[PDB]
């Protein structure tokens, strides 16, 4: 997943 | 004059029966041998020249691994001990249940025999070693790759353990009758390979030293015992192939006696055949466990 | 009670008879023991066997005549030594070299750099085991001179549904470049292009930061990702991490498929996911990554 | 004498066949177990040397 | 063992  | 034919008749009738039982047992085993035992050993992905390279490559569990000492010969199966003394040990000989015959001729001992490993009960890989002799050609090629050390481990039927460590170990090829050489000993089992039976003196002790000996099998006499009688060969008497001298202080590939303790009247030829290591338990005690492993020496 | 002296003659012979009888029976038993011996020499029969046919890769092998899928030895041109692999051969003469496989979570994929470089897990003739072939081998297979390869990804959920994702000109760089993953383009597949990244709605650049083309490989003990943190370490795996991922085939094997934020220690999605086919919170039941020369993929 | 000689021989033969057998019993036990690593199964069994040892001290007696 |  994306890790903002 | 008194009771005699009484006792003499009793024993003979008893033995008659014993023969009946043995014939039964042997007859039953022959039927079981119409089909073989089996195993399913999935092959680990990691491979290397030997177990030491494999452990340095991440193979950290003791099980069957495929190794390829050199691009010369094809890869082959071996059991790697990745837990004993920092792991990286390539097992070349293993005894633990008498499940494999070791009284074999020159060629089998040359090619290797037995079972490298068996299934870990419910697993797809073989994480348990079996009994086997890696193979003289193979053991030789492995030791000539570079300095090699040898670790010999044993255990009696009570659970006691002792080890014989050799910092240097080499085995020449077939042309040199797989001549053995070891040095730099240390351990708790006593240096039987270099110094001989610690329970003998002078000439008697010296003739039991293995260091420097050629390898002998019952069909190939290269022992340090000169005789004219074809039955007086260390391998024919002490069972199996080994670097016999005249004859031994250690008999790792001897006959597997259940229970440990055995005597001259049980032995096929009266000699002390059997998984013997005199420097620790004497001549008439057969180890429950016995193994030989190697690793590159640093 | 001790019989007459005239009995000693008959009694003495009776023993001499059975004694000799015993002897003959022994000589015959010893013989039978000899015959038994010749039957107990062979080792147990191992069911897993390796085929003889060898070559540069599974396709080169399938070209030489091999028909059944199983364990084979291949040795790419630059390879210093041959190694074992699992080949998949269909009825069309196609030989795929499988380099990754998940199917039961029996193998821990939280390995280090060396382990991912050399490979871990087990190879089976029935293709029923989990494993990672090894970055170096993958690198060697996909970078052979003038042979462009393709990567096929196969997924399967816990409902029997399977999907695939193809990638043309699949390549894996050398250790010097941290086994960087690259490819020419998505070649199609009902599994969706997870390598192109996925808009997670987290930011205006979720797409870019979860794309894998061009990403180097990463493990907890060797961080080469585009994140100030350590993707490989947080998700506990080895992979071509960005910041962090849209497709994570080497993640924690979640039994059942469905898992959640609470399932993890940190809270991040670390399962065997592929965002274009299932939610980041749906770990696959079966996974397989295989390669083959591109010219072999449908004309 | 006549029958005293036939009996001398039987004591030497029975004493030898007891040792011979005690050995075959061991040989068989070892050989059967060495099949466990080759054949489908190895016949489960156990050796009772006692019955051989007792019959030996029992014989040595009457011989005296 | 030995063989004196
Ligand atoms: C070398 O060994 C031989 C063989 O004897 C056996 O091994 C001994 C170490 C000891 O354990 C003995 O009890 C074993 O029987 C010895 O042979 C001797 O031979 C002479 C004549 O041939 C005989 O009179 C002796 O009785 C034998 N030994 C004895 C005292 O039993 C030999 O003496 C041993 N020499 C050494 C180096 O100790
Ligand atoms: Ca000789
Ligand atoms: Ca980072």
């Amino acid at each position: 997943g994306h890790r903002p | 004059i008194p009771t005699n034919l009484r006792v003499l008749r009793s024993i003979l009738e008893n033995l008659r029966s014993k023969i009946q039982k043995l014939e039964s047992d042997v007859s039953a085993q022959m039927e079981y041998c119409r089909t073989p035992c089996t195993v399913s050993c999935n092959i680990p992905v990691v491979s290397g020249k030997e177990c030491e390279e494999i452990i340095r490559k991440g193979g950290e569990t003791s099980e069957m691994y495929l190794i390829q000492p050199d691009s010369s010969v094809k890869p082959y199966r071996v059991y790697c001990d990745m837990n004993t003394e920092n792991g990286g040990w390539t097992v070349i000989q293993n005894r633990q249940d008498g499940s494999v015959d070791f009284g074999r001729k020159w060629d089998p001992y040359k090619q290797g025999f037995g079972n490298v490993a068996t299934n870990t009960d419910g697993k797809n890989y073989c994480g348990l070693p079996g009994e086997y002799w890696l193979g003289n050609d193979k053991i030789s090629q492995l030791t000539r790759m570079g300095p090699t050390e040898l670790l010999i481990e044993m255990e009696d039927w009570k659970g006691d353990k002792v080890k014989a460590h050799y910092g240097g170990f080499t085995v020449q090829n077939e042309a040199n009758k797989y001549q053995i050489s070891v040095n730099k000993y240390r351990g708790t089992a006593g240096n039987a390979l270099m110094d001989g039976a610690s329970q003998l003196m002078g000439e008697n002790r010296t003739m039991t030293i293995h260091n420097g000996m050629f390898f002998s099998t019952y069909d190939r006499d290269n022992d340090g015992w000169l005789t004219s009688d074809p039955r007086k060969q260390c391998s024919k008497e002490d069972g199996g192939g080994w670097w016999y001298n005249r004859c031994h202080a250690a008999n790792p590939n001897g006959r597997y006696y259940w229970g440990g303790q055995y005597t001259w009247d049980m032995a096929k030829h009266g000699t002390d055949d059997g998984v013997v290591w005199m420097n620790w338990k004497g001549s008439w005690y057969s180890m429950r466990k016995m193994s030989m492993k190697i690793r590159p020496f640093f | 009670y001790e019989a007459s002296i005239l009995t000693h003659d008959s009694s003495i012979r009776y023993l001499q008879e059975i004694y000799n009888s015993n002897n003959q029976k022994i000589v015959n038993l010893k013989e039978k023991v000899a015959q038994l011996e010749a039957q107990c020499q062979e080792p147990c029969k191992d069911t897993v066997q390796i085929h003889d046919i060898t070559g540069k890769d599974c396709q080169d092998i399938a070209n030489k005549g091999a028909k059944q899928s199983g364990l084979y030895f291949i040795k790419p041109l630059k390879a210093n030594q041959q190694f074992l692999v699992y080949c998949e051969i269909d009825g069309s003469g196609n030989g795929w070299t499988v380099f990754q496989k998940r199917l039961d979570g029996s193998v821990d994929f939280k390995k280090n750099w060396i382990q991912y470089k050399e490979g871990f897990g087990h190879l089976s003739p029935t293709g029923t085991t989990e494993f990672w072939l090894g970055n170096e081998k993958i690198h060697l297979i996909s970078t052979q001179s003038a042979i462009p390869y393709a990567l096929r990804v196969e997924l399967e959920d816990w409902n029997g549904r399977t999907s695939t994702a193809d990638y043309a000109m699949f390549k894996v760089g050398p250790e010097a470049d941290k086994y960087r993953l690259t490819y020419a383009y998505f070649a199609g597949g009902d599994a969706g292009d997870a390598f192109d990244g996925f808009d997670f709605g987290d930011a205006p650049s979720a797409k870019f930061f979860t794309s894998h083309n061009g990403m180097q490989f990463s493990t907890w003990d060797n961080d080469n990702d585009k994140f100030e943190g350590n993707c490989a370490e947080q998700d506990g795996s080895g992979w071509w991490m960005n910041k962090c991922h849209a497709g994570h085939l080497n993640g924690v094997y979640y039994q059942g498929g469905t898992y959640s934020k609470a399932s993890t220690p940190n809270g991040y999605d670390n399962g065997i996911i592929w965002a274009t086919w299932k939610t980041r919170w749906y770990s696959m039941k079966k996974t397989t990554m295989k390669i083959i020369p591109f010219n072999r993929l449908t004309i | 004498i006549e029958k005293v000689q036939h009996i001398q021989l039987l004591q030497k033969n029975v004493r030898a066949q007891l040792v011979d057998m005690k050995r075959l019993e061991v040989d068989i036990d070892i050989k059967i177990r060495s099949c466990r690593g080759s054949c489908s199964r190895a016949l489960a069994r156990e050796v009772d040397l006692k019955d051989y040892e007792d019959q030996q001290k029992q014989l040595e007696q009457v011989i005296a």
